[PDB]
RNA sequence: ACGGAGCCAGCGAGUACAACCUUGGCCGAGAGGUCUGGGUAAUCUUGUGAAACUCCGUCGUGCUGGGGAUAGAGCAUUGUAAUUAUUGCUCUUCAACGAGGAAUUCCUAGUAAGCGCAAGUCAUCAGCUUGCGUUGAUUACGUCCCUGCCCUUUGUACACACC
C-alpha cells in the first residue's frame, strides 16, 4: 500500500517475528529450527527449516 | 443591588432558555453547549422540572440525586435540590440564583477537609 | 576559459565553497562585499589571511564564497579557510611553485588552522547526564 | 510496436547493504549488456532508524539505556529505456532481503 | 450488561487505545514506526526485527 | 559605481529605508497598529511610538529581495524570539501574523512587491529599482 | 533582607541650570568622559547621563573614541 | 538634547486616583504604581493621551493629567479595545469595565465573598487560604505566616 | 532587562484503512480558526530563517522596567467529559528573593557551563528524558591526604567474614 519505506520495513521485520514466534509455538514438536521468508514479485515464499521434516510436511 | 448576571437581573434572570443563556456564559459553556451537550442532561432537567411541578408549591422540592456531576447549572433550574454525588455520598445542595455557570461538581467536595493533629 | 579553481573550509558544520578566478579583486562572500561580515568583530578574522599576504597578491583574481551550516563563529573561521584554500590552490595551479610555498609558509607561519581544516568535533552524549562526559548527581542519603 | 521510451525508474531498498549492492551491479551490468542509457546508481542518505529504551523491565537499577537502530538503503536507479527486455531485467535477479519498487514514469 | 451499557466508554485515544500486541500491556508501549509492542518485548525481539547494538 | 542592497551593510540601510518611507505618504498604516506586540514573544510594545511599522516593512521589502520567494509564515518564525514564559524554560514562538500580513499587502499596495507564481511573495521590478536607489543614497549617505 | 543601605537619592533625576553649568565647564578638567563617571559626579542620575553627554556633541567639545553603546568614551577637544 | 528643566515647574508629589506617584520615575513606569495599572496598560493610555513617553511623572501638565486620568477610567470611549481590559465583561453586569486601584481591591475581595457565599470549591478554598489554582500542595508552600 | 534590526545549525518525524507534517492565500491583537494546496518522504513541512548571540536605541543601582510565583476576568484549543484550575493567548496582581550554614555533586577539550532544537510519552499536556547542534572556557596533565580499587607481604580468637 501507500506506506512510508521505514514503516514497510518495520512492518516486514515484526511480520518476520510472526512467523517466527509461531512456527516455535507450534512446530516444536516436530523439530522446528529456523524460518526464512523471501519475497518474488509473484509469491513470498517461507522457508523453514526444522529437524523432522515430514511432521512438519504431515 | 439584588442580583444581575450581566445586566439581566434576577427577575429576568428567573426564566431564560439555555440558548439565551449561551449568547452570555463565557467561552467555555459556550464552546461545551456549541460541541452538543448530551442524551443525559435531558433527562436530568427533565427530571429537575418534574419534582418542581409536583411538590406543593411550599417546600424545597424532593433531593433530586445523582452521579452527574460534569453536569452545570442553567437558568431553567435555580430553586431544585440536587444531590451531587461525591465519590461516598451525594451531597445536597439547593440552587441559589448565583449557582449559574458553575458546575455540578463544584459543591461536591471529593476529599474531606484534611487536618492535622 | 578563465583560470579558475574551487575549494572549500570547514568549521565542524560549517563549509564555505570559494571559486576564484582571474578577475578584477572581487571579494564576495554570500554575494556580499566581505566588508559585511556580520561578527563585527570576527571582521578582520575574515580579513586576516589578505593583510598576512597583502591584497596585491589577487589583483587579477576574484573570489566568491559561498558558505552554509554552523553558528557564526564557525561560519567565519570557514570563510577565512575557504580563502586561504583557495589563494593556495590558485597559485599552486596556475603560478608557480615556489609562489605557493611563500603562500604556505606565511599561512602556516600564523594560525596553523588558517590553511589546514580544524578536526575538533563534538562526540555524542552518552546517557546519565546533561552532556557527553558529565553526570546528573547523586544524593547519597 | 512498443517502441516508445519508457523512461523507466527503479528504487531499490534494503536492511543490509551487500544484497543491495550485488542487485544494483546486476542491474546495470544487464542494462549495459542490453546497450541501455542509464542514470548512474545514485546514493541517497541510509536513513538510521533508532530506538533508545530501558534495559531493565522494572526501572530499578542504575539507569542504564540501549540504542538499538537499522540503517535502510534505498538508491533509486532510472533507465531510458524500452519495455520487454527492461520489464524482464525488473522482474529477474531478485534476492530476499532486497525490495524492488518500479515506476513507469508514465 | 445492556449492549449499549457494557464496554460503553469509547476508546479513540488515550492510553488504553492500544495494546502491545505481544502481551496486550498498556504499561511502556512503543509506538515508534508502528510498533505497537512493549519496552522488553522489543528489547528482546529486536534482533529478529533488526535492530542490532551498534552504538 | 554600480551598487545593490547585498552591497550595502544591512542596519543603516534598512533604517534609511525606512526613513524614506516615513516621509512619503504612502504605505498606509492599518488604525490596529500602534496597540499590538508585533508578536507573542513580545509583553511591551515597541519603542518607538510610531515609525516602527515602517521599520519592519523596510526589513521585510529587504528579506524578500534576498530570497526568492516568500510567505507570511516565514516572517511569522523568523521574528519573534523567545517568552520569558514566567518560570518556563524559553521556546520559540512565532511573531504576530496579523502585523506581517498587513504589511505585505501594504507593500503590494506600494507595489514593491507581488505575488509570486511558487506561492508566496517575491519583488517586482519597480520596487527592486527602488531598493536599489535607497541603497546608493544610504552608501553616498555614509561617505 | 533589611534594608540597611542608607541611601539617599545620590544622584539628579531633573537638571538644574546651575547644574547645566556645571556639566558646561566640567568638560575642561576631566580628561576621561563617560556616562559612568558623569553619575559618579553626583551630577547626573544616569538617564538623561547619555542624553546630556549626546549634548556635548553639539560644538565637538568632547570628541569621540569608540561610540559604540552600552557605554561612551569621549576626550576633550585639543 | 537637553533643556533647562523650567525649575518651579517640576512636580516632586503627586496624588492621582487618590494615590501618590513620585514625579521622578518615567511617566510610564510611575503610573504603574497606581494598583490595577500594568506597564502594558499605562503605556497604552500613555499614548492614547499624546503625552510624550519620554517624560518624567513631575513633568506633565495638569490638563494632561486629567486627560490621563479620564482615558484611564473610561477607555471603551477612546479606542481601547473591549479586551485589554482589568476586568472585561464584570460577571455581574457585562459591560466591560476596568477596576481601578481601590475600586480593585473592593471587587476582588467581594468576588472572594461571592465565592465564599456560592460555596464552591474556588470559594471554600479561598476561605482556606491554600492553593485554589488546583497545584499541589504536598511540597509546596509551606510557610506564609 | 526591554524595544527594534541582523539572521546561522544539526540530529529527527510525518496521513491508511485513515485522518499526520503542514507551506501558501485569508481573516483575528492572540491563541486560533479558514480555503486551497504539497509530502507515504534528500523532493513538501525545511535552508525546520531556533535560542543564546550580533548591532542601534530605552531604562540607571532603585527589591527598580530584576525577579514572575501567588492571585481575579476574558478569549480559544484537544477532549464524551477540562470543575480539583489540561494547554495556549490577552489584561491586571505583583509576593518570596540581596550569591545562599554545616555539607555535598559533576568535571581535564569541542571538555564543563550557557543556549536551544528533534524524538519518546502525546488527543491535549512537560520543568523529564534520550539524542542533536551552537556559543564555546578557568584549571590540572599530579598524589595517595580523605573515599575506595588492584595485586604482594604480614598478623588474626574473624568465615553469617570488623555492621
Ligand atoms: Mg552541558
Ligand atoms: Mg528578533
Ligand atoms: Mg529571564
Ligand atoms: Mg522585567
Ligand atoms: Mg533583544
Ligand atoms: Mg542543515
Ligand atoms: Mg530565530
Ligand atoms: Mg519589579
Ligand atoms: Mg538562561
Ligand atoms: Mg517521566
Ligand atoms: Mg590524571
Ligand atoms: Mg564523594
Ligand atoms: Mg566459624
Ligand atoms: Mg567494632
Amino acid at each position: 500500500a501507500i506506506i512510508s519505506k521505514k514503516r514497510k520495513l518495520v512492518a516486514d521485520g515484526v511480520f518476520y517475528a510472526e512467523l517466527n514466534e509461531f512456527f516455535t509455538r507450534e512446530l516444536a514438536e516436530e523439530g522446528y529450527s529456523g524460518v526464512e521468508v523471501r519475497v518474488t514479485p509473484t509469491k513470498t515464499e517461507i522457508i523453514i527449516r526444522a529437524t523432522k521434516v515430514q511432521d512438519v510436511v504431515g | 443591588k439584588t442580583y444581575s448576571y450581566k445586566g439581566v437581573d434576577l427577575e429576568k434572570l428567573l426564566e431564560m432558555p439555555t440558548e439565551d443563556f449561551v449568547k452570555l456564559a463565557p467561552a467555555r459553556v459556550r464552546r461545551k453547549f456549541a460541541r452538543g451537550l448530551s442524551e443525559k442532561p435531558a433527562g436530568l432537567m427533565k427530571k429537575l422540572r418534574a419534582a418542581k411541578l409536583s411538590a406543593p408549591e411550599n417546600e424545597k422540592p424532593a433531593v433530586v440525586r445523582t452521579h452527574l456531576r460534569n453536569m452545570i447549572i442553567v437558568p431553567e433550574m435555580i430553586g431544585s435540590v440536587v444531590g451531587v454525588y461525591n465519590g461516598k455520598v451525594f451531597n445536597q445542595v439547593e440552587i441559589r440564583p448565583e449557582m449559574v455557570g458553575h458546575y455540578l461538581g463544584e459543591f461536591s467536595i471529593t476529599y474531606t477537609p484534611v487536618r492535622h493533629g | 576559459t578563465v583560470p579558475s579553481v574551487q575549494t572549500f573550509g570547514k568549521k565542524k558544520s560549517a563549509t564555505a565553497v570559494a571559486h576564484v578566478k582571474a578577475g578584477k579583486g572581487l571579494i564576495k562572500v554570500n554575494g556580499s562585499p566581505i566588508t559585511l561580515v556580520q561578527p563585527e568583530i570576527l571582521r578582520f578574522k575574515v580579513y586576516e589571511p589578505l593583510l598576512l599576504v597583502g591584497l596585491d597578491k589577487f589583483a587579477n583574481i576574484d573570489i566568491r564564497v559561498k558558505v552554509t551550516g554552523g553558528g557564526h563563529v564557525s561560519q567565519v573561521y570557514a570563510i577565512r579557510q575557504a580563502i586561504a584554500k583557495g589563494l593556495v590552490a590558485y597559485h599552486q595551479k596556475f603560478v608557480d611553485e615556489q609562489s605557493k610555498n611563500e603562500l604556505k609558509k606565511a599561512f602556516t607561519s600564523y594560525d596553523r588552522t588558517l590553511l589546514i581544516a580544524d578536526s575538533r568535533r563534538p562526540e555524542p552524549k552518552k546517557f546519565g547526564g546533561r552532556g557527553a562526559r558529565s553526570r546528573f548527581q547523586k544524593s547519597y542519603r | 510496436q512498443e517502441v516508445v521510451i519508457h523512461k523507466i525508474r527503479i528504487n531499490l531498498t534494503s536492511t543490509k547493504v551487500k544484497q543491495l549492492e550485488n542487485v544494483s551491479a546486476n542491474i546495470i551490468k544487464n542494462a549495459e549488456t542490453f546497450k541501455l542509457v542509464k542514470k548512474g546508481p545514485v546514493r541517497l542518505p541510509t536513513k538510521v532508524l533508532k530506538i533508545s529504551t530501558r534495559k531493565t523491565p522494572n526501572g530499578e537499577g542504575s539507569k542504564t539505556w540501549d540504542t538499538y537502530e537499522m540503517r535502510i538503503h534505498k538508491r533509486y536507479i532510472d533507465l531510458e529505456a524500452p519495455a520487454h527486455i527492461v520489464k524482464r531485467i525488473t522482474q529477474i535477479t531478485i534476492e530476499p532481503g532486497v525490495d524492488v519498487e518500479v515506476i513507469i514514469a508514465a | 450488561a445492556h449492549e449499549n451499557v457494557w464496554y460503553s466508554h469509547p476508546r479513540k485515544f488515550g492510553k488504553g487505545s492500544r495494546q502491545c500486541r505481544i502481551s496486550g500491556s498498556h504499561s511502556g508501549l512503543i509506538r515508534k514506526y508502528g510498533l505497537n509492542i512493549d519496552r522488553q518485548s522489543f528489547r528482546e525481539k529486536a534482533n529478529d526485527i533488526g535492530f542490532y547494538k551498534y552504538r | 559605481p554600480g551598487v545593490s542592497v547585498r552591497d550595502v551593510p544591512a542596519q543603516d540601510f534598512i533604517n534609511n529605508y525606512a526613513s524614506f518611507l516615513q516621509r512619503q505618504g504612502k504605505l498606509e498604516v492599518p488604525g490596529y497598529v500602534d496597540i499590538v506586540k508585533t508578536s507573542a514573544g513580545n509583553e511591551l510594545p515597541p519603542q518607538d511610538s510610531e515609525g516602527w511599522f515602517y521599520k519592519r516593512a523596510a526589513s521585510v521589502a529587504r528579506h524578500i529581495y534576498l530570497r526568492k520567494q516568500v510567505g507570511v509564515g516565514k516572517l511569522n518564525k523568523l521574528y519573534g524570539g523567545a517568552k520569558n514564559r514566567g518560570v518556563r524554560p524559553h521556546k520559540h514562538v512565532d511573531a504576530s501574523g496579523s502585523i506581517n500580513r498587513k504589511v505585505l499587502q501594504s507593500l503590494e499596495k506600494l507595489g514593491v512587491v507581488e505575488i509570486s507564481p511558487k506561492g508566496g511573495r517575491r519583488i517586482s521590478d519597480n520596487g527592486l529599482r527602488d531598493l536599489d536607489r535607497i541603497a546608493a543614497a544610504t552608501l553616498e549617505d555614509e561617505e | 533582607s533589611k534594608k540597611s543601605h542608607k541611601d539617599k537619592a545620590k544622584h539628579a533625576v531633573v537638571l538644574d541650570q546651575d547644574k547645566f553649568d556645571r556639566i558646561m565647564k566640567e568638560a575642561p578638567t576631566y580628561r576621561y568622559v563617560s556616562v559612568s563617571v558623569l553619575v559618579d559626579r553626583f551630577k547626573l542620575g544616569g538617564s538623561l547621563a547619555r542624553v546630556a553627554l549626546r549634548h556635548l556633541e553639539n560644538e565637538g567639545i568632547i570628541k569621540p573614541v569608540s561610540k559604540h553603546s552600552k557605554q561612551a568614551i569621549y576626550t576633550r577637544a585639543t | 538634547s537637553l533643556v533647562v528643566q523650567e525649575q518651579g515647574s517640576f512636580q516632586h508629589i503627586l496624588r492621582l486616583l487618590n494615590t501618590n506617584v513620585d514625579g521622578n520615575i518615567n511617566v510610564v513606569y510611575a503610573l504603574t504604581t497606581i494598583r490595577g495599572v500594568g506597564r502594558r496598560y499605562a503605556n497604552l493610555v500613555c499614548k492614547k493621551a499624546d503625552v510624550d513617553l519620554h517624560k518624567r511623572a513631575g513633568e506633565l501638565t495638569q490638563e494632561e493629567l486629567e486627560r490621563i486620568v479620564q482615558i484611564m477610567q473610561n477607555p471603551t470611549h477612546y479606542k481601547i479595545p473591549a479586551w485589554f481590559l482589568n476586568r472585561q465583561k464584570d460577571v455581574n453586569d457585562g459591560k466591560d469595565y476596568h477596576s481601578l486601584a481601590n475600586n480593585l481591591e473592593s471587587k476582588l475581595r467581594d468576588d472572594l465573598e461571592r465565592l465564599k457565599k456560592i460555596r464552591s470549591h474556588r470559594g471554600i478554598r479561598h476561605f482556606w487560604g491554600l492553593r485554589v489554582r488546583g497545584q499541589h500542595t504536598k511540597t509546596t508552600g509551606r510557610r506564609r505566616a
